[PDB]
């Protein structure tokens, strides 16, 4: 069930672990790029805000599946923002999505009179008009209904054929992670000069307990110098300062 | 359907004077006009778009002029072969014509 | 275009400023009265007065403000 | 849906923003250092529109107003009678719009396209039995389909009774809506409030971001009504306004020196906008300043008006005879 | 670019006229080709327009039911039918070339190359 470009699903995927797997190494992906972290660190990091995008695009348009790319579908159904942190991963779907007198359920946006601005998702069928008489509601010469299918046939070009495209889009560790790569806990260990990971965050320090209370959503704290003061706990929430080691 | 009126419904003249053919909208159209020369045994043709908008390949004797609603069809001079039925055409459809005879 | 420069009592005492517009020769893109147009740019929100005293904030071309009974 | 009427013209009052809506900007701990932040924030000391109902004059305020860059929004009651709010462009059942709706049974979150009950409203009645309140209407909107986002929480059984007297309640709210996530931030105070906000300061948590993708360009609040049987029981006329009140002002871009206590809370503020003052604490990274002259910023003359005079070409180039040719 | 139409015919009432009008070079990914009629003592009567590009078609309301208009992907070729022929709607018609586009969809406005006809009866 992928979406009509015009109107491109999404879904949120939290309070889970994993699959972040190089998964697209299956090959059964025509490509596959990151904006952000490099596809091998995915299944390391933690993040906090994870959602896949859904929706069946033609082939000569996968290229605008991206930040700073500019054209018809880019600015008229689908937009990223240019400072985007995600994935862009897409495949052919002739098997599903072409058939020999054009797939035609799948819709796009041609006619419109502005952009899109990022992750805005107008699904709107006002007719488009473009001339000095209103034509309203007429369908010709100024005016069309803004959506156009387009017949996608398993014998077309390849330009042509229908690609599923997925993007998944992520926040980084800048509050409580609700999604992780795998990990293998280990205890903690507080005093003593200990490599830590907790959810990110990566360094050596000396943990100890903190008198600082945090606000329910802070997950940790910084110093001027911008470096971590104190971390909570992801398990049992303690807060405990980080100290440098000698 | 965009409804025109034309008038009159013969235009009497000499060749060498001007004619003047009229086309009227129950609904404005803004400049979106054509204007068209019919003969017997032929279609009309092209002679303006665009309401005043000369048609390539037509003589310089022929010009239009209005908007809106009310609507001109000028030939400067009409030649002995211009005594035609000229039309009026909208986005869409046509006008009801005015024959044009010889005084 | 020009440097602003804002004259400041210490704000334990008072919370009044006076603000000096470097290349204007008033022709000030802000406000008015109180404009004293000087070699150091305008003025604007002091008094000028015709005494005379010891210095105590320097402004430039021979003229200081300061804070007085207010 | 039900077209309400009887109202006193009550005018549109002002009060002043003093030095409140200044929100957490973050989501990291920080305490007992300054800090230069830069986001929407509603601006010190301005003009905030003041809204509100009241019986006595029979006036109930539930107009439809801008939502520009994000909005500042303040709710006084004791009454629990302003509650919900609707976001959206047109706000018409053309394109899909966002209702917020906290009732007895849940509060509902829904993206849907809407048909608007133009001036929509919840209720309660009075009934002799038990001579209490309790909710009796959801007039609110006649319609919703093509519904692409849905939250519902848990029941919140509020205090529905009349209550009167100066307001004891206030909850402070921010909405703003960017890159597609409709950000909602808020906090509780006590009050003794009738008029004017009082002039404190605050900084308020965020509550959610919805993940949406809603174009909003205007909203409209949701207030209950009081229906009785010391009213007459027509649905337009039928009903009594309470007492409530609410302000509406909006963000702008500001950059705040922020003042963060020790356990982090930010406990003042300054608006670099404000007057030179203020920018004099903003450049120093403090609020204290000593005696003396200190530079702030720089004066600049905007542009007004443009200008292209280009050179008058009126041919076009002939790239046609290049390509395509044989 | 071209308005290469078919030759007459006659044929029994209640029949569909099926003919078409090939077009070549670019004007399949171009210009559109509308129909109109040159019934006789009459004007023209403009029939419709088809859009092989987006799918489309434009009718006049005189011939709507009655006028459908199919096309083919290479040639632009405008396969125009009339359902139900009567007799009485003896008529040379025609396709004719809408020379007015653009990439911002204006489309078309008006009317450039006129193809003469037809003539179709029973
Ligand atoms: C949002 O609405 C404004 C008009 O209120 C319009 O100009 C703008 O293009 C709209 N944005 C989207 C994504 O539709
Ligand atoms: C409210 O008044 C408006 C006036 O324009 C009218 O269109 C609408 O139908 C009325 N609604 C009801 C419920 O009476
Ligand atoms: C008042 O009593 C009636 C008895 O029929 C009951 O239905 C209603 O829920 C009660 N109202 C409140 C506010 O308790």
């Amino acid at each position: 069930r992928f979406a009509s470009v015009y109107a491109w699903n999404r879904k949120r995927i939290s309070n889970c672990v994993a699959d972040y797997s190089v998964l697209y190494n299956s090959a059964s992906f025509s490509t596959f790029k990151c904006y952000g972290v490099c596809p091998t660190k995915l299944n390391d990091l933690c993040f906090t805000n994870v959602y896949a995008d859904s929706f069946v695009i033609r082939g000569d348009e996968v290229r605008q599946i991206a930040p700073g790319q500019t054209g018809k579908i880019a600015d008229y159904n689908y937009k990223l923002p240019d400072d985007f942190t995600g994935c862009v991963i897409a495949w052919n779907s002739n098997n599903l999505d072409s058939k020999v007198g054009g797939n035609y359920n799948y819709l796009y946006r041609l006619f419109r009179k502005s952009n899109l601005k990022p992750f805005e998702r107008d699904i709107s069928t006002e007719i488009y008009q473009a001339g000095s008489t209103p034509c309203n509601g007429v369908e010709g010469f100024n005016c069309y209904f803004p959506l156009q299918s387009y017949g996608f046939q398993p014998t077309n070009g390849v330009g042509y054929q229908p690609y599923r495209v997925v993007v998944l889009s992520f926040e980084l560790l800048h509050a409580p992670a609700t999604v992780c790569g795998p990990k293998k806990s280990t205890n903690l260990v507080k005093n003593k000069c200990v490599n830590f990971n907790f959810n990110g965050l990566t360094g050596t320090g000396v943990l100890t307990e903190s008198n600082k209370k945090f606000l329910p959503f802070q997950q940790f704290g910084r110093d001027i110098a911008d470096t971590t003061d104190a971390v909570r706990d992801p398990q049992t929430l303690e807060i405990l300062d980080i100290t440098p080691c000698s | 359907e965009i409804v025109m009126t034309q008038s009159p419904a013969t235009l009497s003249l000499s060749p060498g004077e001007r004619a003047t053919l009229s086309c009227r909208a129950s609904q404005s159209v803004s400049s979106y006009l054509a204007w068209y020369q019919q003969k017997p045994g032929q279609a009309p043709s092209l002679l303006i778009y665009d309401a005043s908008n000369r048609a390539t390949g037509i003589p310089a004797r022929f010009s239009g002029s209005g908007s809106g609603t009310d609507f001109t069809l000028t030939i400067s001079s009409l030649e002995p072969e211009d005594f035609a039925v000229y039309y009026c055409q909208q986005p869409l459809t046509f006008g009801g014509g005015t024959k044009v005879e010889i005084k | 275009f020009g440097g602003v420069s804002v004259i400041t009592p210490g704000t334990n005492t008072s919370n009044q400023v006076a603000v000096l517009y470097q290349d204007v020769n008033c022709r000030v893109y802000s406000t008015g009265s109180n404009v004293f147009q000087t070699r150091a740019g305008c003025l604007i929100g002091a008094e000028h007065v015709n005494n005379s005293y010891e210095c105590d904030i320097p402004i430039g071309a021979g003229i200081c403000a300061s804070y007085q009974t207010q | 849906c039900v077209n309400l009427t009887t109202r006193t013209q009550l005018p549109p009052a002002y009060t002043n923003s003093f030095t409140r809506g200044v929100y957490y900007p973050d989501k990291v701990f920080r305490s007992s250092v300054l800090h230069s932040t830069q986001d929407l924030f509603l601006p010190f000391f301005s003009n905030v529109t003041w809204f509100h109902a009241i019986h006595v004059t029979k006036r109930f305020d539930n107009p439809v107003l801008p939502f520009n860059d994000g909005v500042y929004f303040a709710s006084t009651e004791k009454s629990n009678i302003i509650r919900g709010w609707i976001f959206g462009t047109t706000l018409d059942s053309k394109t899909q719009s966002l209702l917020i709706v906290n009732n007895a049974t849940n509060v509902v979150i829904k993206v849907c396209e809407f048909q608007f009950c133009n001036d929509p409203f919840l209720g309660v009645y009075y009934h002799k039995n038990n001579k209490s309140w309790m909710e009796s209407e959801f007039r609110v909107y006649s319609s919703a389909n093509n519904c692409t986002f849905e939250y519902v929480s848990q029941p919140f059984l509020m205090d529905l009774e009349g209550k009167q007297g100066n307001f004891k309640n206030l909850r402070e709210f921010v909405f703003k809506n960017i890159d597609g996530y409709f950000k909602i931030y808020s906090k509780h105070t006590p009050i003794n409030l009738v008029r004017d906000l009082p002039q404190g300061f605050s900084a308020l948590e965020p509550l959610v971001d919805l993940p949406i993708g809603i174009n909003i360009t205007r909203f409209q609040t949701l207030l209950a009504l009081h229906r009785s049987y010391l009213t007459p029981g027509d649905s337009s006329s039928g009903w009594t306004a309470g007492a409530a009140a609410y302000y509406v002002g909006y963000l702008q871009p500001r950059t705040f020196l922020l003042k963060y206590n020790e356990n982090g809370t930010i406990t003042d503020a300054v608006d670099c906008a404000l007057d030179p003052l203020s920018e004099t604490k903003c450049t120093l990274k403090s609020f204290t300043v000593e005696k003396g002259i200190y530079q702030t910023s720089n004066f600049r003359v905007q542009p007004t008006e443009s200008i292209v005079r280009f050179p008058n070409i009126t041919n076009l180039c002939p790239f046609g005879e290049v390509f395509n040719a044989t | 670019v071209q308005l290469v139409q078919s030759g007459a015919e006659v044929k029994k009432p209640g029949s569909s006229v099926k003919v078409s009008c090939k077009a070549s070079g670019g004007t399949f990914s171009s210009y559109t080709i509308s129909w109109v009629r040159q019934a006789p003592g009459q004007g023209l009567e403009w029939m419709g327009r088809i859009i092989p590009i987006l799918d489309r078609v434009m009718y006049a309301q005189k011939f709507q039911g009655r006028v459908t208009i199919t096309a083919d992907k290479s040639t632009s070729t405008a396969y125009m039918e009339l359902s139900s022929l009567r007799s009485e709607d003896t008529a040379v018609y025609y396709c004719a070339r809408r020379a007015i586009d653009s990439d911002t969809y204006v489309e078309q406005s008006h009317f450039d190359y006129w193809g003469q006809g037809t003539l179709v009866t029973v």
